[PDB]
This record gives C-alpha cells, structure tokens and sequence, in this order.
C-alpha cells in the first residue's frame, strides 16, 4: 500500500495546538497522517522526509 | 412480484431501517401512517391490504427492548405490523456468545416464524436485504444465526446486507474486533454480496461537501438509506437499463468468496454549493472515483478494482455514460485487474432521487450510486485482524465470551478463516 | 424490564443511598410523598427500573434498608424523602457494630442475615427481569465492611448469573476517622474481589478536594459529598432508563470494562463541575465537557491517574450532542496522551449517549476509569495494615468473635495477589 | 470555446480582479449577482449554468482570509462559486519562503484541483490570466509554487502574467526588492508574457491627465482592468483585425526570456477635458508614445523599440490607423531596433470602451492599448537589483528566509539569474 | 483568526492593561457587563482576536492576570471593567515581590509560574489559530521585571514559533521611584533581548512630556499616561481586526521591522495630539499628522531620534485617506531628513492604511520606529548599575534568593554587547 519510510499514514481529523514530528512547528490545516505504531502526525508535506518505521518507534521509546 | 425481505437486526440496523422506510415512504407518496391519497411500484416492499393500507415487508428484532420501543411510539408506530416489531427481554451487552447462543437462542423460532409468514404472501421473492452492524452484540450473534437458518430454509433465494464496520480511529467498543472477526464465518459461507459502510468516511463526507460541521448518526442514515434506494430503484421502477438483483450479482461476484465491495454515492452536495454548477453526468462520473468520497476509510488508489456497477438515476443519457466510462478508462489512476478487460456494469432508471424534506441533501436531476469490488478493501480488514492479535495475545477479554457457551477455538479458528480471506484478495491481484 | 434491587448498609452506605433517592425521584419527578408529578412520558416509561407501582399511583423504591443499630433508621425515615421507603423493608437489631468486622459478619449480621434476604427475596420475585444489584456501603467501620460483603456472598451464591454492581466509600490516611479501617478495609476488599462484579471505589479526600478546588464550597458538610457520590449513581444507570444513540446495560459496560476476572475496581466521575459564581462564564460544550473529565483533580478517588495507565475508560454523555464531537474528543484524548493508556488494546474509550441530560443541565457526562493507579490506594491500606498486625494490635476485639489470625494473613496474602496483578500491566 | 482561467493571487491581485470582474460584468450586461435580464461573446470569462447563471472562470487565493472575506461579503458575494474562493489560515508576511515552502504548500493541492475542474469545463482553453504583486509575499511566493505546477500540467497553453512592480521612490514595503528578484525566476521559466506595472507611473497619470491630485488604489485597479479588457476585446467581440492571444506573443516575444513588455492605454482623460478635444485616431496614436503617457515610470527614449501591439478598440478605421504609424515611424523620437523593420502589429475591435458610473474616466468612441517590447525596462531592473545589492551585502534582513526553508544560496543564484536578463535586454539592443 | 493571548505581571502592566481594555472594548462596542452594544458590523467581525464567546452572547475578554499581591487584583476587579475578566484567570499569590527581581524569577513567582501556564494553556487551546502573546509589564520593580522575563522565557520554550510581543514600561533618572531599578532592568532586558521578537519601550519622562508640552495637561495622572500608551497598543493590532487597504499583520511589522535578530526593540508614538482647546484650529490632513509623527516631541521615549538614524519605520493609519497623498509624504520625510536615516537599507519606511479609524476621530495614525538612538535609553541604565555593582551596594538582598554576582556580570556584559550592536551600524 504505502511505506514511503515504512508505516501506515492514515488521515484524521485534526484540532486545536499541534505540531509536526520532523518540521517542529504548527500544522494550520483540518487534515493530517498518522502511523497507529509510531504515534506521530505530520503536515502531509514532510511524509518522505522522516526516518523509517524502526527508527521513530525505537526513539519514542527512550 | 418481485418482492424483498428486510430484515433488521441491532441498534444500528433498526435505525437504519427507521431512515429506509422513512425514504421509501416519500419515495411512493405513501403517507406515515400506511395510507395512499390520491401502478404497482411499491409492490417490492409494500404489501396491501384491503382497507387500503400498505403494511411494509420488514421485521424489526432487537434482544432489547429500547429501540424498537421508540419505532413503536414513533411517528411510524402505525406503519408496521405489531407482532414483526419483535423484542426481548436481556440486552446483548456486546457479546457475539450471548446474541448466537443463549439469548438469540430463545428468539430465533419467532423470528423465522414471521419470515415465514411474509414469504407466503410473495408470489416472485427474490432475495433478502439484512441490516446488522459488525460490533454490535446482536448485530453479530443474531445475525449469524439468523443467516445460519435462512441458508438452509430458503437457500436459493439471494441475499443482500449493508453492514457498518470498525473504522481506523473511531471506535466505541473495545470488542469490536472480536465480534467482526467472527461474524466473518457467517459473510464468509452464508452470503452473496455484503456491502461495508464506515462511520468515520460519512463523517468526513459530510464535512468536506454538505459543509455540516457536526452531523449526528441520522445523517449516516439519511445516506445509507439513500444508497439502498439507489440499490433497489431498478426493482419498483421503469428504465432504460433495468438490473436485476441477481444479475447484479453475477456481475459483483468474480469468485465464491470475494464478495465484499464498496459502496458510494453521488452528488453527495449542499445546497447552497448546487445553484453554482452544473452537476454533469460527467462530474458526477467522476465523482465516484475519488477517494474524497468512498464510504470506507481506504484508498481505492492502493488495490486494483475488479467490478464496478454504476447504478444511474434520474435524467440520465446512455450517450454521457459511455462517454464518462471512457473517460474513467483512459485515466492512469484508476487501474483495474488484467483479467476483467470489460470491467463497468451500467444500470439506468428514470426516476431521479427523493429529498427528505428535513434533509440537508440538495435536490438534483441526476445522481449515480457506484458499487466496487476492489483489493483495496483489504487494507480495511488488514487493520482489524491486527486490533485482533494485540488483545487475543493476552487473551484479553475472553472470559466473557467462554463465560457464556463459546468454545475458545472458535477464537482461533476465526483469525484462521480471515487469514484465508485476506490472502485471496491478494491472490487474485496478480 | 432491567430492573435493579438497592440494598443500604452502614451509616455511609444509607446517607449515599438516601441522598441516591432524593436525586433520582427528582429525576423522573417523583413527589415525596410517591406520587407521580412529573412533566415528560420519559419519567414513567421505565419507573419499574427503580420503582414498585402499587395502588393509587403510588411508587414504592425498591430500596433495602439494612443496619445493626436503629438510629440511622430513625434518621432516614424522618428525614426529607423517609416516607417512600416500605416500612417492611426496614431490617434492624438493636446492638451496634462497634466498627468490628466480626462483629457484622459473624455475630451480630449473621443473625440478621436471615431476615435481610427474605426480603431481597421477595423482591427479586416481584421483579419482571432483575438485571442485578446495587449496593451501597463503606469499607471503613464495622457494619458496612463485614456484613455487606456477608450479604454480598449470599446474594452473589443465590443469584450466580445478574450482575452485582457496588459502590465503596473506602479509608484514606490523612482524613481517617476511625482507628481499625486497615483491619476492615482488608477483610472487606477480601470479598469484594472475588464476588463483586463490579466495585466503584469513592475516597472522601478526593470529594473534599472536588469541594474545595473545583467547586469552592466554603463549608462542605457531608451531604454534599453524598451529593456528588449519588451524581455518577444517577449517571451509570441512565442507559436503561431514557433513550439513546448509544445504549449500554451495565453488563454492557461489564464486558468493556473488566478484562480479566479480578480488575474491576473502577474510579467514577461527574462532569460538569463549576462554582456558582463562575458558571455564567464557561461554555458546557463538548469539547469543555471532555478537558474536565480526564483532569487528574476531577476523579473521586485520592488516585493521582498519572502515576498509572487506563485499561479502559467509559464516557456516558446526557443530552443532545453530535457523535461526531464526541468520538473525535475520545480519540485526542487517548492519542494525545497515548503514554498513558495501555497499548497492547488498540482501543480504550468506550462511548454511551443518552437523549436526556439531568433536570437544570443542557448536558452532563459520568466518567468511570479503570486505571492501575488504583493499586496506589490499595498499596497504603496493606502498609498500614502490616504496622498494625506486625504487633497484634487491637486484634483481641476480632479474636473475640470467632475470628483467627490465619483469615487476617489469608487477606492480606489476596490484597498483595490483587495488587500485584494490578502492577504486572503497568 | 476560446476559454481563459484568471487566477488571482495576493491582495493587489485580487483587489485587481474585483476591479476586473465589475469591469467584465458591466461590459457584458451581466447583473452582478450572475443573472443576464435581456450571443456566446461572455463565454470566455463565464461559465453558463443551466438555471440562467453565468459563474466567473476565475479562482480567488489569498493566504490571510482578510480581502477574499471582503469579496465574500460585498456585492459580488453571489458571482463566483463558493469553493474556488479559497483562504488559508496564516498570512504570508511578505516572505517569499513562507508563500512558497512552508504556508502555500498546503493550499497548493487545493489550487490545483479548482483549476483542473476549471479546465474539465472549458472545451477550447489558451492560456492564464495570473494576477499579482511582486513586493507581496504571496505574491512572489505562491504564484512561484503555482507557474511551476502550471507549466508541467498544461505545458502548452499560454500563461499571460499581470503584475504590479516595485516602483523607484514609492514603497510600501522594505523586502520588495528580495521578493522581486525571488519571483524573477519564476517569471523567466514558466511564463509566457509578464505585463509590468507600478503604482508611481499611474498616479502621476492621475495627476496629469485623470486631474485628481490624490487617488486611491481603486483609481489605479479601475486603469488595469481597462489594459486587460482592451486585451482580451478582440477575443470577446467582432473586429477587423481580431488578434488571437497566440498571435498576440508571436508578434510580442521575439526571444525565449525577453518577454516584458510595458504596457498603457489612452486616451486617458477627465471627463472636463474631453469636451475641449476631439481624440481623433491620430492624436491617440500619438499618445501612446510620450513618456508621460507609459505606465512604468521610465522613459522610452532611453532604450530602443523592440515590437509594439496596437490594440484599437471603438470607431476605428484602418485607414487612419496605418496613417497614424506613418507618422510615428516619420518621428526620430520613436526609434526601433534595426533587425525589425515592421515593428508593428494592429488590431483593430468594432466594441468602444466601457465607462464604469462611478469611475473618473470620460466615455470617449475610441481607445488604443500600445503594448511594446523595449530595452528601456531594463533600467527598472538596473533600479531595483541595485536596491537588493545594498541589503544583500550585509545579509540585512536574510535570517526570517533562512528559518522558513529557504536556502541562503538561492539568493545568489536569483542575483545571478537577473543579471543574465539585463545582460539580455542589453545584447539585444546593438 | 490569529487570535492574540495578552497576560498581566506587576502593578504598572496591570494597569496599563485594565486601561488597554477599556480602550479596546471601546473600538469593539462591549459593554461593562460583556455584552455587545456596538454599531457596526465591523466590530463583531473580528471579536475573536481579544476575546473568546461565552453563552448568551457575553465576550470574555483572553486575558490572564498575574500578580504576587492581591491589592492590584482588587483594585482592578472593583476598576471600572473588572467584572469583564474571568475569575479563574486571576492567578496571584500573597507575599509581595518587595521589588526584588530575585523573588520575582526564583522564589516567589517560581511556585506560581506551575499555575500560570496552565491557564496560558487552556487560553491557547481554545484558540482556533493563535499567532502570537501580548505581554504588558514594567522592568522596574521585582514582579514585572523577573517573573515576565520567567513567563516569556518558559513560553516561548513550549511555543517557539509564535510571536512574542511585549510592551515594557522602564526606568528613566530623573522619574526614578526605586532605588534598585538598574539592577531590575539590567537582569529583565539580559531575557528579553534574547527571547522576545517585539519589545516596545515606553518611559514615564517622555509621556509626562507629552502630557505637558504637547496636551497641556496641568495634572496628568498615571491613568492619562496609561491612555497614551493603550492607544498604540490598540494602534499596532489594527491590521488584524478592521478592513483596509493595506494590511500588516504583527509578523509582517516583524518582518520588515528587525533586521538583524536582537535589534528589535522599538520606540512607539501616536498622532494626533492636540490639548482640547486648540484642536478647533488643526487640521487634521495626512501632512498634518504625519508631520506631528517624526516630531521628537511626540514618541514616548527619552531617546531624542536626532542624535541617531532610523533602520526601520512603520506607519499604521487609520481612517479614510487617499494612497498617493501618504506615499508622497513618508517618500518627503525621509528624503529630506535623508542623514537620519541609515543609507544601507534603500527603503525605511512601511506604510499600512486601515480604513476604520478610532472611534470620534477622522483619522488617527500609530508610529513604531527603529531608531539607533535607543542605546541612549540601554547606556544610561548601564551607567546607573556600574555605579553600583562596583560596589556590591544593595547585593545582599539579591543574594539570599540563591542568586550570584556572577549573573550581574553576565546581565551587564550583555547590555555591553546590545548597546554595542546598536551603535555598531549608526
Ligand atoms: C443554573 C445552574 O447551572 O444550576 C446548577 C448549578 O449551578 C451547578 C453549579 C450544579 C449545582 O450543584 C451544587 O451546588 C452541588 C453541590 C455539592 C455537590 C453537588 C452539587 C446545583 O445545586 C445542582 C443542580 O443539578 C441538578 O438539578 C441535577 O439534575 C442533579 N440533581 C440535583 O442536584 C438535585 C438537587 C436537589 C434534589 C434532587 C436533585 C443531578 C445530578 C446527577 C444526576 C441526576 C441529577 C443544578 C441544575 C444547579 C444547582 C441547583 C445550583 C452542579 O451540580 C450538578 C450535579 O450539575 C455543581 O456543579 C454542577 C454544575 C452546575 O452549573
Ligand atoms: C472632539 C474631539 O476632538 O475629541 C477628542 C479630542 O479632543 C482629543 C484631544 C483626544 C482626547 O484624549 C484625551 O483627552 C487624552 C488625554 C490623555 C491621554 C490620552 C488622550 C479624547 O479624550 C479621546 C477621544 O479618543 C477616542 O475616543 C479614541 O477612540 C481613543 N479612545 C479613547 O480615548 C477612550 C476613552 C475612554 C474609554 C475608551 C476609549 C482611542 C485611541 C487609540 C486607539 C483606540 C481608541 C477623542 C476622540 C476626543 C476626547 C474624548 C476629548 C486625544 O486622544 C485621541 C487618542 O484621540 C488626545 O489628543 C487626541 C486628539 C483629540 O483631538
Ligand atoms: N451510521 C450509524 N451507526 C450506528 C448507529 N447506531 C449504532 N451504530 C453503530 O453500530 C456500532 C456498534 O454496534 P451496536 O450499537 O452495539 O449494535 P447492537 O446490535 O445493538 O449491539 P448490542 O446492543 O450489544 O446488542 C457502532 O460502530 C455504532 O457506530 C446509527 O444510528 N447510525
Ligand atoms: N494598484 C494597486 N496596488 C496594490 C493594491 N494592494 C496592494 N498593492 C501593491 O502591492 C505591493 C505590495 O504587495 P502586497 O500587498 O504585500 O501583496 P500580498 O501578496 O498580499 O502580500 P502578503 O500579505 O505578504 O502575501 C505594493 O507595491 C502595493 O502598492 C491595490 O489594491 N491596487
Ligand atoms: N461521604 C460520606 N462519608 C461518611 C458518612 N458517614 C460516615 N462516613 C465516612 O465513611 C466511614 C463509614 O464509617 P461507619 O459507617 O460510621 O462505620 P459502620 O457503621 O460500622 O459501618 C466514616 O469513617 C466516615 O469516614 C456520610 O454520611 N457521607
Ligand atoms: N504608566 C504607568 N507607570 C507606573 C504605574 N505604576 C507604577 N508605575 C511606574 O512603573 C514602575 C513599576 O514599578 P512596580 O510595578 O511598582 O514594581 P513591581 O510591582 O515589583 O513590578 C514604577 O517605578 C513606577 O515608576 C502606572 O499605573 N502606570
Ligand atoms: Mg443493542
Ligand atoms: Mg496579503
Ligand atoms: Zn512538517
Ligand atoms: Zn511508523
């Protein structure tokens, strides 16, 4: 299906103060992704500028 | 002539239901109450007595009692028949072993009884149309058992269903995945066509196009509904290309076991957006193929399509439909599998869609209801078998299950049987 | 249809009950005397749920009032909403419990006992369809302690299958008003594990802070910490009184809630929750509604649920809101904070919407959490109780009755099982 | 047939279109909620809808939702379809990297699906109307994002440019000149023909001529959608020389990058005045041709007449026409370059101007729009770069760049890229 | 729609605030009460930007009041707007600063700053787009100059991309009323020049002036100059809440504003100003403001621009005026005063034109500029701490809160290096 770094993006409905995992600012739009293993969101412009599935879930847990 | 069966079963189903008959009511100019003021059109759903009255083909079962207590003191507590609107006494509670074996147990033979009893009143019955949810207690167990006995009792006949499943996010049970993954076995053996429908894409639907920022489930209905009426247009009416309920399977169903498409709907509009353009057969063509507007949270995008019924109502032109599928053909995104070179079912009637008067649907001369059966839907059950193996891991919640006369294997023997079915959506792929 | 049997014990267990009454006879706008005087057909349409209709259109609770000393008798029955009550189903000796658990489970209630269950008897055979039990107690003291979890074995033997639903008004250090509640607090949740099939535990320390810090109430006596107790009572039961989107029995809530067998002990509350003066300024949305509840300061127990993570979480909205809302506050809420919900369940949140939000409310919600923060609350008691029974104190009064020291090991051996277990997820 | 897409971008765009469409409705009889009390000369700009509609083909953006707000609540709420009125979140903040990497981007694939609906629609397209400012952050950052998109979708169709550019003493803004040499880039690549403007020229002509000592913007917007309507006259009316727009840059570029060409109009009068003067054909023709007269504040003396389009519009004959640039030739003050001997294209259009009610323009029968390819404009880049080399030396404003995306070296390559077109625009001129 | 969170610290921000809302809710027709009584559309439109809507159409205004005394709390909730503001947004506690910076950063406002924030947090949650915080203190004293440095340090942390705006009231020799102000300015600016994006600095001297020579005010009191300075502080957030003709959102005064990245502290001004009894005699066309603008006598500072050059201007103006006649006349002041401008930069000035102007004016114009000659302002407080630094005068105080001599060397040597830098270019 899709592993342009290797995980699942799916679109949820987005609210309130966020922000990206790799841009570190304020996402402005209704929409982003969202990995269910990494538990991140992101602009729906950084999606191939992140690391891979193994790495973001491996840091997460620190 | 040409009668249909319309079972509904749990909360959902029986709301759902509560929204059909409410469109078919307008739909036939046939008042709430069970009159017509003032052809045969409301023959498939409505059977007439002698007072003038049209008493509806439907039975209504909920093992409690709340719902179906509501449909009862309602506006349309008159329409239905008083022994169909069935009830009993102990709520399924969420549990696939009390709706199939202990509390469905006790219900069944009456419920069969008044299925009988609507039967022999039709001289050309062409199948059943079930309405159930996936999570639901009852909405699993009693349809399974239900299924389990209309399979055998009247097996010829077809058998249609339009189920709510497990969205990606939205989740308001924590066994869902249970419940779904085993009434996988009763979609799997026990039926022909079951059409999918998630909360969350309606949700979003009806955010980005009817511009509702807050919708409620009678929404949902109000376009589930809309689709059925779509489904069986061809049936109480005239048109060009009248499709039969079961040729509309032969053309859904490549293989015994893939039969699970997507459904949707178009011109899903407001209608302060419609007084500013033209909603052409084209656009509307078009529409269907985007995945802005299917009814399951996947992405047509990610799997091949492998037949695709375009069920058009309203004042539609042969010419502009064969003009949009060629148009549909020549796009690169939109792939179908090597081996269905012909690919499109067309149907086409005359009667354009019916606006619920409380609705927020704008009225329109055209609208096209699309039905895929697509690979990409397994994606859809490749989430929910993996929700499944987190909690079985720990065996989880079995103990209520167990508790109330399941076997334990059936667990397993269900994650087994989707397995399979996943697998062949895959297989037929290549 | 769904009917529920109320049993009082303990001078805690019958104020909460009493005040559980005053609330949900205004509810269904029931007048004290019992006659109807309510507004909507939604008031009556499930009256049998908590009520006997006798002659007269008169409704009778089907309320058991139950303790060894007749002095809470003489409070109830002369207080606002006493004379609903059936005068047969006032259960009572004369000697106190003296806050001995033996005293009420092996001597002084065990001869009660017998009458107190010819009458839950009769009215479970009254009853169309009981769905279970609904008792109201408290683990410190003597009388609750014991001979509650007394009525609740004999009950839970002679109806094995109906739901046994209880709520706990349990010891905490700082606001301790009786010496021996880790003695009875021990032998109690003993019981309370094995048969309960549910336990709302309430803390008075966590309701004084809900007093103070939220509410700012100047003086908070305990009627209204009954108040605020009976409002998640009202809260849990309403899915089968009105009519709804999303309808859950309590066994419904039952199988969502209890993974396994023996992590059932829930932690309940209310929402919204704003002083008086300040109630012009807030917004009662949805959104609002949802910040509140998963607030660490609005929880009634003394649990800090930081310090833990959710099992699973049930949220059962009154009044009329779109799911869409609903669902989407859910899911930022577990996903937000997804550190603190257990992720080998994919999904924590169950949801219930009702159509009728409380009389003078646009909207309310109950919340109940079952959390493993919990243990810290069944930690302490089981470190009080080893400083006490490393030295035998106080336990000649218990020795008295009957009782051995092997049944006191026995209980705290179980109170580590259960701790234990509730550790082992974390 | 012989469709066109206007886009507007930025607040002067979009001002400029407001102007534009009030300009457009008028000329046609168009009322301005969309309805036509009473030819297939408006189909061009508008889109007719079955109900008797006529919809702008037009697609409004503005990052901050200030001015389409504006639109969204004037007089002209009920012309343009909701959805193709698009307004972000944040506003751009004059930067050109928050217009196009971090703020536009999320708007992008929106703009982009408007204006494919947009083209599905037109059966015979040509080209864009792109409006905006260069000094704007969006109006350098977007419209950069937006060409790219454009030039690879729709390679092949033209892409006319409408611009206000940064004037030599008159400012707004104290980073125009990194903007406009930010958006250079875009303009040199991906455009077809860029129209330069400023707002200096047009109010010393307010001054002179129009005798209004202190206009506003509307007065300048109301003088450029005048140019734009005198261009596209020969499009939606009959003529005697009706240039195509492909026709019009073949006759205007007569190199791949030189493609600037000034722009102005006449006869430019009060109303007062007009009555003391007869505006013959000649007399216009020759009033294009001051340096007064031109609507960048250079004067063309300075450099040498590379081609010049003549746009009459009114009672014009071509008589008159061809002894008008008889005499223009004959002057020693109108030089041209050697290597192009005829110099001039006519066009010739039977429909006279439109005067708004409320504007300071006189009716008059006839107006010519000279629109000329000249080495003088080379000097208002030699202005400007010269404005972008003092603030670059100490790297004076670069960090607000730097920490949205953009890549310090990219200034250097847009410095370096300018400097190849004054180079151009100079090679040419032996 | 870019919604702007402002908060309160110290006596001095929190009047000038009580005042800036007064005035504020004066150009958007609210009521004492917060109910809406304005004329115009225009005034609702853009309501959201300072404050947030509340049942039965009552508009709250966003804003968060800090204090370490209760006195400025009850004065400005018994002020004239005090009712407007939400109780629990009053956060303060008991034990004054006794205008120590050290008790204000570490001691005292270090347990209140846990409470702050999250009340900054449920304002910015329930924000549809936040842009940016308005932040009113004085770098005098112990409350504002140490805990809204605190605050602005730990906000711009949890919020690095918003803007941070503040609007800083600070020391002036001949208008001192405290002995240790050079130590409270040195530690406060040694924070804000390294964290925030805007600071506007105001001075007593310079509004007394005002008061004085231009109004002709025989007893100004601290209210008027609170008015003077509410009034650009309503000037500069006109772009966002009105229509007009061009429009400069606070990141575009930001961006066009500071050019390098601590060379951001400005100096304000407003026009016009004329005493009541010659304002029958002005005429009040865009020469005639714009020429009481770059007037010295006018900006609120006691930097005099001539003995320094502007890097940047921006002129906001507000009201019904035509776009050449401003153009042409910001291009004839800096060409002829073309010295006190830096050549390096070709263009100095910003222009933005609202098309609403104050409420009983024609036309109104507020002024940011630049300037050089702001190190004047930096030197001179330097001056005064060199004087007693180098004799630890004072010190002993400082130094009981945990705080060393090693952060003064540090303040100064960065008070060094910005007055460095501000000279560097001029
Ligand atoms: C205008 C207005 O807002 O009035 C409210 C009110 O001011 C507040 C503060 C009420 C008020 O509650 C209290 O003051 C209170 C004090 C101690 C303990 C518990 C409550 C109220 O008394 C409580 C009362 O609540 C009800 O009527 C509910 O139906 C409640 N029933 C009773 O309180 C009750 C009282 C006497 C006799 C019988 C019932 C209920 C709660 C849960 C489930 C069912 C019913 C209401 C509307 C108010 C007042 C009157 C001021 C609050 O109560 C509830 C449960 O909503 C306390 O915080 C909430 C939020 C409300 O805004
Ligand atoms: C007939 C006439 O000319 O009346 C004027 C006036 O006489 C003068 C002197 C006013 C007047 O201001 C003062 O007297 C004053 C005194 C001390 C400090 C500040 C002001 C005026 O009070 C001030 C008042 O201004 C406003 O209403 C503005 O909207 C202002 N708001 C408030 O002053 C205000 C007062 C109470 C409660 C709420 C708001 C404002 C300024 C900037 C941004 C937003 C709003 C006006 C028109 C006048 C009077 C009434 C005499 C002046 O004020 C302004 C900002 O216009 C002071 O010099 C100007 C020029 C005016 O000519
Ligand atoms: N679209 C829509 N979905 C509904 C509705 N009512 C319930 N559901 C969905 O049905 C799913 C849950 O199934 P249940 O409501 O428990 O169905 P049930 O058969 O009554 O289950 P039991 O009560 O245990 O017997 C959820 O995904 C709900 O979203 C409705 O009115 N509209
Ligand atoms: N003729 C005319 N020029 C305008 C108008 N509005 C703005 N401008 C000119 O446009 C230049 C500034 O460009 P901007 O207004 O910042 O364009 P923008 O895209 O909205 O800027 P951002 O808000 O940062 O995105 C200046 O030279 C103005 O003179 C107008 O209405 N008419
Ligand atoms: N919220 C509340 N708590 C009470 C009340 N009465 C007693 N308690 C508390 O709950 C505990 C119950 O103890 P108690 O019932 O008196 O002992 P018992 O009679 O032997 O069961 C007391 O120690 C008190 O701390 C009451 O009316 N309301
Ligand atoms: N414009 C204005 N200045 C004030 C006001 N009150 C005090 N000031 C001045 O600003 C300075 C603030 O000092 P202060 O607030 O008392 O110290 P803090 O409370 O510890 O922050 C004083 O020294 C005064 O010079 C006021 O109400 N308005
Ligand atoms: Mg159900
Ligand atoms: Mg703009
Ligand atoms: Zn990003
Ligand atoms: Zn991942």
């Amino acid at each position: 299906a899709r592993y342009t770094n290797g995980h699942l993006f799916t679109t949820i409905s987005v609210s309130g103060m966020t922000m990206c995992y790799a841009c570190n600012k304020s996402i402005t739009a209704k929409e982003a992704l969202i990995c269910p293993t990494c538990n991140v969101t992101i602009h729906n412009r950084c999606k191939d500028t992140l690391a891979n599935c193994t790495k973001v879930k491996q840091k997460q847990q620190k | 002539m040409r009668e249909c069966i319309s079972i509904h079963v749990g909360q959902a189903g029986v709301q759902i239901g509560n929204a059909c008959w409410e469109l078919y009511c307008l739909e036939h100019g046939i008042q709430p109450d069970g009159q017509m003021p003032s052809d045969d059109s409301f023959n498939t759903f409505f059977s007439e007595t002698g007072a003038g009255k049209h008493v509806p083909r439907a039975v209504f079962v909920d093992l409690e009692p709340t719902v179906i207590d509501e449909v009862r003191t309602g506006t349309y507590r008159q329409l239905f028949h008083p022994e169909q609107l069935i009830t009993g006494k102990e709520d399924a509670a969420n549990n696939y072993a009390r709706g199939h074996y202990t509390i469905g147990k006790e219900i069944i033979d009456l419920v069969l009884d008044r299925i009988r009893k609507l039967a022999d009143q039709c001289t050309g019955l062409q199948g059943f149309l079930v309405f159930h949810s996936f999570g639901g207690g009852t909405g699993s167990g009693f349809t399974s058992l239900l299924m389990e006995r209309l399979s055998v009792d009247y097996g010829k006949k077809s058998k249609l269903e339009f189920s709510i499943y497990p969205a990606p996010q939205v989740s308001t049970a924590v066994v869902e995945p249970y419940n779904s993954i085993l009434t996988t076995h009763t979609t799997l053996e026990h039926s022909d066509c079951a059409f999918m429908v998630d909360n969350e894409a309606i949700y979003d639907i009806c955010r980005r196009n009817l511009d509702i920022e807050r919708p409620t489930y009678t929404n949902l209905n109000r376009l589930i509904s809309q689709i059925v009426s779509s489904i069986t247009a061809s049936l109480r009416f005239d048109g060009a290309l009248n499709v039969d309920l079961t040729e509309f399977q032969t053309n859904l169903v490549p293989y015994p076991r893939i039969h699970f498409p997507l459904a949707t709907y178009a011109p899903v509009i407001s209608a302060e957006k419609a007084y500013h353009e033209q909603l052409s057969v084209a656009e509307i063509t078009n529409a269907c193929f985007e995945p802005a507007n299917q009814m399951v949270k996947c992405d047509p995008r990610h799997g091949k399509y492998m037949a695709c019924c375009l069920l058009y109502r309203g004042d539609v032109v042969p010419k502009d439909v064969n003009a949009a599928i060629a148009t549909i053909k020549t796009k690169r995104s939109i792939q179908f599998v090597d081996w269905c070179p012909t690919g499109f079912k067309v149907g086409i009637n005359y009667q354009p869609p019916t606006v619920v008067p409380g609705g927020d649907l704008a009225k329109v001369q055209r609208a096209v209801c699309m039905l895929s059966n697509t690979t990409a839907i397994a994606e859809a059950w490749a989430r929910l078998d993996h929700k499944f193996d987190l909690m079985y891991a720990k065996r989880a919640f079995v103990h209520w299950y167990v508790g109330e006369g399941m076997e334990e294997g059936e667990f397993s023997e269900a994650r087994e049987d989707m397995a399979a079915l996943e697998k062949d959506y895959e297989e037929v792929g290549v | 249809m769904r009917e529920i049997v109320h049993i009082q014990a303990g001078q805690c267990g019958n104020q909460i009950g009493a005040k559980f009454w005053e609330v949900i006879s205004d509810e269904h706008g029931i007048d004290p005397t019992g006659s109807y005087h309510g507004d909507s057909d939604l008031q009556l349409e499930r009256i049998n749920v908590y009520y006997n209709e006798a002659t007269g259109n008169k409704y009778v609770p089907r309320a058991i009032l139950v303790d060894l000393e007749p002095g809470t008798m003489d409070s109830v029955r002369s207080g606002p909403f006493g004379q609903i009550f059936r005068p047969d189903n006032f259960v009572f000796g004369q000697s106190g419990a003296g806050n001995n658990w033996a005293k009420g489970h092996y001597t002084e209630g065990a001869e009660l006992v017998d009458s107190v269950l010819d009458v839950v008897r009769k009215e479970s055979e009254s009853c169309d369809c009981l769905q279970g039990f609904q008792l109201t107690h408290s683990l410190g003291g003597g009388t609750g302690s014991g001979m509650g979890t007394l009525l609740i074995s004999k009950i839970r033997e002679e109806y094995p299958d109906r739901i046994m639903n209880t709520f706990s008004v349990m010891p905490s250090p700082k606001v301790s008003d009786t010496v021996v509640e880790p003695y009875n607090a021990t032998l109690s949740v003993h019981q309370l594990v094995e048969n309960t099939d549910e336990t709302y535990s309430i803390d008075n320390e966590a309701l004084y802070d809900i007093c103070f810090r939220t509410l700012k109430l100047t003086t908070p006596t305990y009627g209204d910490l009954n108040h605020l107790v009976s409002a998640t009572m009202s809260g849990v039961t309403t899915c089968l009184r009105f009519p709804g989107q999303l309808n859950a029995d309590l066994r419904k809530l039952a199988v969502n809630m209890v993974p396994f067998p023996r992590l059932h002990f829930f932690m309940p509350g209310f929402a919204p929750l704003t002083s008086r003066g300040s109630q012009q300024y807030r917004a009662l949305t949805v959104p609002e509604l949802t910040q509140q509840m998963f607030d660490s300061k609005n929880m009634m127990a003394a649990c800090d649920p930081r310090h833990g993570r959710y099992l699973t979480v049930a949220a059962i909205f009154r009044g009329r809101m779109s799911m869409k809302e609903v669902d989407e506050q859910m899911l930022n809420v577990q996903n937000k904070n997804s550190s603190y919900f257990v992720e080998w369940i994919p999904n924590n949140v169950k949801t219930a919407v009702c159509d009728i939000p409380p009389r003078g409310l646009k909207m309310s919600a109950t919340f109940i959490g079952n959390s493993t923060a919990i243990q810290e609350l069944f930690k302490r008691i089981s470190e009080q109780f080893t400083a006490m029974f490393r030295r035998k104190a106080f336990l000649h009064w218990y020795t008295g009755e009957g009782m051995d020291e092997m049944e006191f090991t026995e209980a705290e051996s179980n109170m580590n099982d259960l701790v234990s277990e509730y550790q082992q997820y974390q």
